[PDB]
């Protein structure tokens, strides 16, 4: 009896030596969620840079991608597991305005995302993918944003807009689309959350990069407004 | 055609148990003295955990009890002494259910990887993976040392065998995704609530559905058996509870009040039947009166929601787990 | 599945169901009888306690 | 000036016991940060308990009737007091601007025992200041009214030599001020960068939060510490120049300083939940 306690308080001591290492190591790390509206080209720019994991690292720093695939349901009950991860991939073609449409179905699953209960201090980086040959068909005439969307008939390129030799109907076209998802992130944010869109081909290289910095920035954010500075 | 009869059929089910319904179970029980006030003190506070607390459950011995987080261990515990026996890491960190067997000997887990796994604790490594589900898993019960039950979210639920890894039978007939399951104190029928607002009745031997009860109006999220068998309680995230009776085949008596709105997540009874704990996203818990629909009580002292609850089998104490990765024992 | 539908509804509409007014008192008997070994409706003394 | 006086004792030792109290009562307060809090309020807790009672008794019945031994004790623990509650906010200051600036690595730099190690490094530096120099006569004046005040066993007012008043001036005040200018100053630079990218992106649409903090925590530091600590060097370096009713009333204002921590300090919506409890 007096020799069992001593015996069961050593197997403690032990346990609790390997909890301590290994709590260096969870804290040290970010988790990311990524979420894909179908098709898209979520796996293209994955492979280039049950559920699926993977893991990279880049200035010494650990991320680690959560990808869901055999959940394929229209009303998402697992998604209040992943409300302490540090940021949001969204992934959404830009260029299937005319296909059916998608690009309203991408917008009503991101104003769901956003409005959701658990993911209330939760940001967003968004990836606008297929830009090239949106480019391509909004070069050519067998098809027109204003058939689908007639919002599109008076709006203006903003004067605060940065074009990549570049047409301006092309841009006009992205811009748009990318202020229909800005328009939904900033009428119900309250500084808590914000979103990072971002223009995204093919052939980039660095959409690592672009995580890094996103993810940077959230944090930095998130200490200046927890010490009152914004 | 085929759709015109299942309007007459649903409508003479409805029309059967009205005239069985003579007199309420609160008519019945307005003699019987209240309960009184119920003052529960915690006694035990276990750390260990890095993350959230998901799933939870007490031994047959009433000594040992094991936990899931969300951190990636399954830490078995020794609450009288408060000292940590067991430590597994899971290769999936996304846990959603533990179990612990009635022989004490192993300890199932799942989650959102679609994989039941099962661990031999007297030899700790993988003793086999359970595949099939195309869903992730919701609960996982032992129903011997060698068959298990389990729910997952394709609207199925199905009967292992461990020794060959293979589905005995499969149960289907739900429409939304199956949250919880419990058995049945002979372990001959179980029950199951869905996301469609319906609960049903199983049948292990046959594998057929036997009844279907309809009382609530979101999804369902715990059950729970009566001690006698012959009843059971259900709870929602419209902050009601309900309790629903075999023989009569319709509720008996709902829990409710206008103060309260969050979801709830767990419930569970007492060795005697006349308790009700409920778990609610308040932040804390609440102590029912079966057979009164009054409050008796409330547990506080959780910093973060209540996610999960059980009751020893002796019935001495309470444990409470909850999303800021602690673990509280109530007597 | 129009014809699944109906065969299970008729499977379960043909059922003997007994009165609420005995499942109540059948509860409320049980309750009643085994309410004496109930450690968390009435405290217990300290003494066999093991928790304390 | 006894209800002036009484008012000032209670409010500093009901402020700083219901900081601690809530920090140990509560275990979503037990925080890295909120281990320098507790620190600056035992320190300012203490400083409430000792010395502002027996200054005040000084004051009013102007002599001093405790005999020798007490009035050095009192001097070196008022110094000691003193010298460790500045100390902690340029560690407080020090976190914040790790935290903002590096915030990849700000979780892995700091741990508790690292905290603790900190913490009792500053109590060390700070006794090593007080204690060793007075209770072994290194600070003593040397000229007529010193050495009758010494001889004295009624009037033990303060007399310090040149040396003494620099160094500890020095190291009580003036290391950890410029330290808090530059950590503070980047800081805000921080914060507007990151306030601009914002306007850039989402602008159209839709620094006074920053600037207001920033100005409350520096300016009460910095006005209730700064005029006794330059008039400290000056009453040496110039003879007859400072009156000693100056020189109290400075080293009060200053005193006064540790009433109001609790209120700069302590604002987050977690310890108001904390206080509101209690
Ligand atoms: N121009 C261009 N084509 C792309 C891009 N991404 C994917 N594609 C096209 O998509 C084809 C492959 O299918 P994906 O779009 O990658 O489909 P996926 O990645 O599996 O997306 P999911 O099915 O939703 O998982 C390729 O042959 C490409 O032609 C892109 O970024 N730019
Ligand atoms: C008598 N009051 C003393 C006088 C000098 C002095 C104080 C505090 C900190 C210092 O570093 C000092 O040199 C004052 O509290």
């Amino acid at each position: 009896q007096r020799n069992e306690e001593k015996a069961q308080r050593e197997a403690n001591k032990k346990i609790e030596k390997q909890l301590q290492k290994d709590k260096q190591v969870y804290r040290a790390t970010h988790r990311l969620l990524l979420l894909g509206a179908g098709e898209s080209g979520k796996s293209t720019i994955v492979k280039q840079m049950g559920i699926f994991e993977t893991k990279f690292q880049v200035d010494k720093v650990n991320f680690h991608m959560f990808d869901v695939g055999g959940q394929r349901d229209e009303r998402r009950k697992w998604i209040q597991c992943f409300n302490d991860v540090t940021a949001i991939i969204f992934v959404v073609a830009s260029s299937s305005y005319n296909m059916v449409n998608r690009l309203q179905e991408a917008l009503n699953l991101f104003k769901s995302i956003w409005n959701n209960r658990w993911l209330r201090t939760i940001s967003v980086i968004l990836f606008l993918n297929k830009q090239d040959l949106l480019a391509e068909k909004v070069l050519a005439g067998k098809s027109k944003i204003e058939d689908y969307f007639p919002e599109f008939a008076r709006y203006t390129t903003p004067e605060d807009a940065t074009p990549e030799g570049e047409d301006p109907r092309v841009t006009r076209a992205k811009y748009f689309i990318r202020d229909e998802f800005l328009r939904i992130s900033t009428a119900s944010g309250d500084g808590r959350h914000y979103c990072y869109p971002h223009f995204t081909c093919a052939v980039d290289t660095e959409n690592i990069r672009r995580v890094f910095n996103d993810c940077r920035d959230i944090i930095q954010r998130m200490h200046l407004r927890q010490y009152e500075l914004l | 055609q085929l759709r015109q009869e299942a309007e007459q059929l649903k409508n003479q089910i409805r029309d059967a148990r009205k005239a069985c319904a003579d007199a309420t179970l609160s008519q019945i029980t307005n003699n019987i003295d209240p309960v009184g006030r119920i003052q529960m003190r915690t006694r035990r506070t276990l750390r260990g955990h890095l993350a959230k607390i998901y799933a939870m459950h007490w031994g047959t011995d009433s000594r040992l009890l094991v936990s899931a987080s969300q951190d990636g261990k399954l830490i078995i515990w020794d609450s009288y002494t408060t000292n940590k026996v067991h430590a597994i890491p899971l290769r999936s960190s996304w846990v959603m259910t533990c179990a612990y067997a009635p022989s004490g000997n192993y300890v199932a887990c799942g989650g959102l990887d679609n994989i039941c796994s099962i661990y031999n604790l007297k030899t700790v490594r993988v003793s086999r993976e359970l595949a099939g589900h195309t869903g992730y898993l919701s609960c996982c019960r032992f129903l011997d040392d060698n068959q298990i039950v389990t729910s997952s979210g394709d609207t199925t639920c199905a009967l292992w065998d461990i020794e060959t890894g293979q589905q005995t039978t499969t149960f289907t007939g739900h429409t939304g995704d199956v949250m919880s399951l419990s058995l049945a104190p002979d372990t001959r029928l179980f029950v199951s609530g869905a996301c469609d607002a319906s609960a049903k009745l199983w049948d292990v031997r046959e594998g057929m559905c036997r009844q279907t009860f309809t009382g609530h109006e979101s999804d369902i999220n715990a059950i729970c058996f009566f001690p006698n068998g012959n009843a059971f309680a259900t709870g929602s995230d419209d902050a009601t509870c309900r309790l629903f009776d075999l023989r009569a085949d319709q509720e008996l008596m709902t829990y409710s009040h206008d103060n309260i709105i969050c979801g709830i997540t767990s419930v569970s009874f007492s060795k005697s039947g006349r308790l009700l704990l409920a778990g609610y996203d308040d932040f804390n818990c609440n102590v029912w009166d079966a057979l009164k629909a009054d409050r008796a009580g409330v547990l506080a002292g959780h910093d973060n929601r209540v996610s999960c609850l059980g009751v020893t089998d002796d019935g001495m104490a309470v444990a409470t787990g909850s999303w800021d990765s602690f673990l509280k024992i109530w007597n | 599945q129009a014809r699944k539908l109906v065969e299970q509804l008729k499977m379960e509409a043909n059922i003997d169901r007994i009165k609420v007014s005995k499942a109540a008192a059948d509860l409320m008997a049980y309750c009643e009888a085994h309410a004496k070994e109930d450690p968390l409706l009435t405290p217990v003394p300290a003494s066999e306690n093991p928790f304390r | 000036m006894g209800i002036v006086m009484s008012l000032i004792v209670l409010a500093i030792v009901f402020g700083n016991v219901l900081v601690i109290t809530a920090i140990a009562k509560f275990e979503r307060l037990q925080t890295v940060t909120n281990y320098f809090i507790t620190s600056l309020a035992c320190a300012d807790l203490v400083m409430g308990l000792a010395v502002v009672p027996f200054g005040a008794a000084h004051i009013l019945t102007k002599t001093w009737t405790f005999g020798n031994f007490w009035c050095e004790f009192w001097t070196s623990i008022d110094v000691l007091c003193v010298t460790a509650s500045i100390e902690t906010l340029c560690v407080i200051a020090v976190d914040r601007y790790f935290a903002i600036t590096s915030p990849f690595k700000y979780q892995s730099l700091l741990t508790k025992n690292k905290a603790r190690v900190i913490i009792l490094m500053v109590w060390i530096v700070s006794g090593l200041t007080s204690f060793l120099p007075i209770q072994m006569h290194w600070y003593r004046a040397t000229h007529q009214e010193a050495i009758n005040c010494y001889a004295e066993e009624t009037c033990c007012d303060f007399f310090t030599n040149q040396a003494y008043a620099i160094a500890s001036s020095i190291v009580s005040f003036y290391v950890p001020l410029v330290i808090m200018v530059f950590v503070y100053s980047r800081v805000f630079q921080e914060a507007k960068r990151q306030l601009q990218k914002i306007d850039k992106s989402e602008g159209r649409f839709h620094e006074h939060k920053a600037l207001k903090t920033l100005g409350i925590i520096m300016g009460t530091f910095t006005l209730c510490w700064l005029p006794f600590f330059i008039v400290n060097i000056v009453h040496v370096i110039q003879d007859n120049l400072i009156r000693k009713e100056v020189y109290i009333l400075l080293n009060w204002i200053g005193y006064v300083n540790s009433g109001f921590n609790p209120l700069i300090y302590c604002r987050s919506p977690d310890f108001r939940i904390a206080f509101q409890e209690l």
